[PDB]
């Protein structure tokens, strides 16, 4: 994890992805006590980030199939940057953040958005 | 007082016979819909029409599941309970009768249909006639019963 | 043990039980036997045995135990309230609030517990 | 509309108490199995005892 | 088959597996595995039932609903 | 003989009882009600009305204008909590229509009201 | 990780939850006191009421155009929210409903005009982009009815000109103590003797009217 | 008179359904004491055996 | 500093004067609603009068408790 090895735009994203939920896990027990409503309006908007990358990081796995029957996932590093800076940068804010859950890649959280 | 979110078997899947294993599939995602939304009870009857059907149906499945000590089900008398909540028959029963069904539904079947539970309690089957079978004898039950 | 073989149901009142698993800790340590978690004896789960599996209900007659417990830190955890509630059949909690109300016995009807 | 009224009115109470019978029926029925059902536990029951 | 809904659709336990069953005391544990012994009365399984550390009156009371049960023998 | 009496204004009651005559500014010109009086309805100036009683005599309240209702039976002085006039009554409405903040000219047509709506909706049922 | 530490946070939040028990009894203290100010208000609305619904019979020969309906495509809503947060969704399940009333008008083709009571209302606003022709915003706990004549004008004055068809107030209503009700509720669209009517009848309804819209959105 | 067959209708179904239920718990109280009964008796003729 | 919360004397009125046994009865229960109204104190304006009544005397017991050192009486 490198700008040396794997380039600037999948360095940015990576670190994109980090900063979001270190910020997340520092307001856990506030959202606990007095919930999301006594946040920032720019607290707000990054914890529904924070809620659909969580999602977006799972995955379903072909040995696991034989757990829940639903077909296993192959993504390429270019739909994984893709996905991940979309999200980023706000191109999915109107998606519910189940769309994201067990999505093999960003069109398919788009297809399961009309659901 | 089984903890469905958590408990798990890495290899019964392949070890559940054909008509439990078909008919458990709704089971398990029904437990988790209610865990998320058990609390709303209290004001739910002011929720939208899909997270409504998913906590009613969720509340059915886990009033269904409940069951006395030294009272052992055979796999016909499992597979009643589990084909009225999975094909919805559950829907206009109230939560406070849903145990008394289940008794009336099993004790009714075991007198109008004894050859079907005999013919599934052999190795568990469910062909296209069993399913026929169970769903007459249900629709029946719940006109007349 | 006398009493039960005349025929009789007789009840064994123990000051505190706790006292008693200390002492055992106590002997332990002047014996030099390697101490266990949280510092109790080796031999604290057996110890406890020899002492409850006796008191029971024989063909000839029966001896009822009353045992005033105590838990160390608050922590029902802790390997002395954990390893004596493995013995216990009921549990009888005496409430400070009920005596204010001028009702007695005072036992606290809500935590009061019985496996009967 | 007053006759039309209370030939409707008089059917659908023939229905009501016609349907009320045959769910007592049913209601005999399974009393008839349940009793039965515990008087031949019982005999299993009590040879269960006499062997032991 | 433990002859219990929940377990036999959600957990199902096959021949040969080893299934942990875990919890806080006083819960059902003994009750669940117990229920599943008996169930086995009439199925070709034989089985062991090993009490360590427990109460001789809870290993009495536990023979005595196997012979009630049937599956003692 | 005496007829029950009440001044009252948009948020409480400033007075309520049994009186003998109620003396008061109309705005045609001023008037003086005792029991059995015909129903009037009319439009009170700004100023003190006198009600008299066995005792109280002198009972007076200032009113910043409002209503007079009569009745032969009732008698009731729908009050105001200060003078309603042009010059005062348009300020209010310029700083009201000055006070409206604006910092973009939004469409009214957007759909991300819902979403914000759903998304803390949801919030608000984990915290219980 | 350390036993110190864990120590900390216990009697962090111990003292955290000592002042929110507290809060608790003083919310239920400001209750009693605005449920007593609901009662003392309800006398002069009624009144004012019984008096309109008795001139606009008796004088058949004028309507006032609060009491005709045009049907055309523009309408306004007058919004209640609070300036404070630590509310269980207050604010939030009445602007769901706003925007379910509003979608009715904006999919019929209707234009529609806001005026916002309390600073959750002005924020909403203000974010979402709503078109805002009056504010008012850090009233008191106890109202005044006189901060309210300046924001009812601009509503009332909008609707004497034709620019309004039709007026909306939204606000929670209680229920009980312990459920809240959003609502939209219409305003401006509203024994045989006769008063002596000193001014003329007509005057004085041009003037009862403006005082009753007032003292629907006081309550 | 047919808002009132319908409310006499309605009566007649929910009384036969109150009926069938009583019916049915009556018949599980028969059912559970027919075992009771059988289990006294063959504990008394087994201590009556082995006491002789 | 004496936490009169958690401390306690098993002897109890048994070891106190006729005096003191009469008027220490009720200084222990105005303690005692001290202890539990105490977070209250900050909003006092907006209490029911018998609960204000309460922590007003609570408040006075509290601070006659206070004494210095070299001085017994
Ligand atoms: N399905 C059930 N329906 C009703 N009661 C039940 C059920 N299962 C267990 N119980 C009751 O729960 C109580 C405790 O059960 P059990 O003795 O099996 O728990 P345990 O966890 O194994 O206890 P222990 O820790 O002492 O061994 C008993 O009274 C038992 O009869
Ligand atoms: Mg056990």
């Amino acid at each position: 994890l490198d700008p040396l090895v794997i380039g600037q735009d999948h360095y940015d994203t990576a670190r994109g992805v980090q900063y979001v939920l270190q910020r997340y896990k520092e307001l856990k027990d506030i959202i606990a006590i007095l919930g999301m409503d006594e946040l920032s309006e720019a607290d707000k908007l990054l914890v529904a980030r924070a809620r659909k990358i969580q999602r977006f990081l799972s995955q379903p796995f072909f040995v696991a199939e034989v757990f829940t029957g639903s077909p296993g996932k192959y993504v390429s590093l270019k739909d994984t940057i893709a996905g991940f800076k979309g999200i980023l940068n706000g191109d999915y804010d109107h998606l519910p953040e189940q769309a994201f859950y067990m999505v093999g890649g960003i069109e398919e959280a788009v297809e399961k958005a009309k659901k | 007082a089984v903890n469905a979110g958590i408990s798990v078997s890495r290899v019964g899947g392949a070890a559940q016979t054909k008509i439990i294993k078909k008919l458990s599939g709704g089971i398990r995602t029904a437990l988790a819909q209610y865990r998320e939304l058990a609390a709303f009870a209290q004001f739910a009857s002011d929720l939208d029409e899909a997270t409504r059907k998913q906590l009613e149906h969720g509340q059915r499945v886990t009033e269904l599941m409940k069951q006395k000590q030294y009272a052992p089900m055979s796999i016909a008398e499992m597979s009643l309970s589990l084909y009225a909540a999975e094909r919805g028959f559950l829907q206009d029963v109230e939560i406070a009768k849903v145990g008394s069904f289940e008794q009336a539904l099993i004790s009714y079947f075991q007198r109008e249909h004894a050859a079907l539970l005999a013919k599934i309690n052999e190795k568990g089957d469910f062909n296209d006639e069993i399913d026929a079978g169970i769903k007459a004898g249900i629709e029946k039950f719940k006109a007349t019963q | 043990e006398k009493f039960r073989d005349e025929g009789r149901d007789v009840l064994l009142f123990i000051d505190n039980i706790y006292r008693y698993t200390l002492a055992g800790t106590e002997v332990s340590a002047l014996l030099g036997r390697m101490p266990s978690a949280v510092g109790y004896q080796p031999t604290l789960a057996e110890e406890m045995g020899v002492l409850q599996e006796r008191i029971t209900s024989t063909k000839k007659g029966s001896i009822t135990s009353i045992q005033a417990v105590y838990v160390p830190a608050d922590d029902l955890t802790d390997p002395s309230p954990a390893t004596t509630f493995a013995h216990l059949d009921a549990t009888v909690v005496l409430s400070r609030d009920i005596a204010s109300l001028g009702i007695y016995p005072a036992v606290d009807p809500l935590d009061s517990t019985s496996r009967q | 509309d007053l006759e039309l009224a209370h030939e409707k009115a008089g059917q659908q109470l023939r229905e009501a108490k016609a349907q009320a019978a045959e769910i007592v029926e049913q209601a005999k029925k399974r009393a008839n199995q349940i009793v039965d059902e515990a008087r031949d536990q019982a005999r299993t029951e009590g040879e269960r005892l006499k062997a032991q | 088959q433990t002859g219990y809904k929940s377990v036999d659709a959600m957990i199902p336990v096959g021949r040969g597996q080893r299934e942990l069953i875990i919890g806080d005391r006083q819960i059902g544990k003994t009750a669940l595995a117990v229920d599943a012994i008996i169930n086995q009365k009439d199925s070709g399984i034989k089985c062991v039932y090993v009490a360590i550390g427990q109460k001789q009156s809870t290993i009495a009371n536990v023979v005595r609903k196997l012979e009630e049960n049937g599956a003692l023998a | 003989i005496t007829v029950h009496c009440d001044i009252v204004s948009a948020e409480a009651e400033i007075f309520s009882g049994l009186v003998e005559m109620v003396i008061a500014h109309g705005a045609l010109g001023d008037l003086g009600i005792a029991p059995g009086h015909a129903p009037l309805i009319t439009d009170l100036k700004p100023g003190p009305i006198r009600l008299v009683k066995q005792g109280g005599e002198q009972e007076v309240y200032y009113i910043s204008g409002g209503f007079l209702e009569v009745q032969p039976n009732m008698v009731k002085v729908l009050a105001d909590t200060v003078v309603r006039a042009g010059d005062l009554d348009e300020a209010a409405a310029q700083e009201a229509l000055k006070a409206a903040e604006k910092a973009l000219q939004g469409k009214g047509a957007e759909f991300d009201y819902s979403a914000a709506a759903a998304r803390l909706a949801e919030a608000a049922a984990q915290l219980r | 990780a350390g036993a110190k530490e864990i120590r900390s946070k216990i009697a962090s939040i111990k003292s955290t939850q000592k002042i929110t028990n507290a809060m608790e009894k003083v919310a239920v203290s400001k209750m009693r006191k605005a449920q007593m100010r609901m009662a003392a208000g309800r006398p002069y609305a009624e009144r004012i009421r019984q008096v309109i619904g008795h001139l606009a019979n008796a004088n058949p020969e004028y309507r006032h155009p609060f009491m005709v309906e045009r049907e055309v495509k523009r309408v306004g809503y007058i919004v209640v929210s609070s300036d404070r947060g630590l509310c269980g969704g207050l604010n939030i399940n009445l602007f769901k409903s706003l925007v379910k009333d509003m979608s009715g008008y904006r999919e019929q083709g209707a234009e529609i005009d806001l005026c916002v009571i309390g600073s959750k209302g002005a924020s909403f606003f203000r974010s979402f982009g709503g078109n805002v022709v009056a504010a008012i915003s850090h009233l008191g706990e106890e109202p005044s009815i006189n901060d309210l004549i300046g924001s009812v004008k601009v509503m009332l004055d909008a609707y004497l000109e034709g620019r309004i068809d039709r007026l909306f107030v939204v606000s929670n209503k209680f229920v009980n103590t312990m459920t809240q009700k959003p609502t939209v509720e219409q305003l401006i669209p509203l024994h045989h003797w006769d008063y002596l009517y000193e001014p003329d009848a007509k005057s004085l309804l041009d003037g009862l009217l403006v005082r009753y819209v007032e003292s629907q959105v006081y309550q």
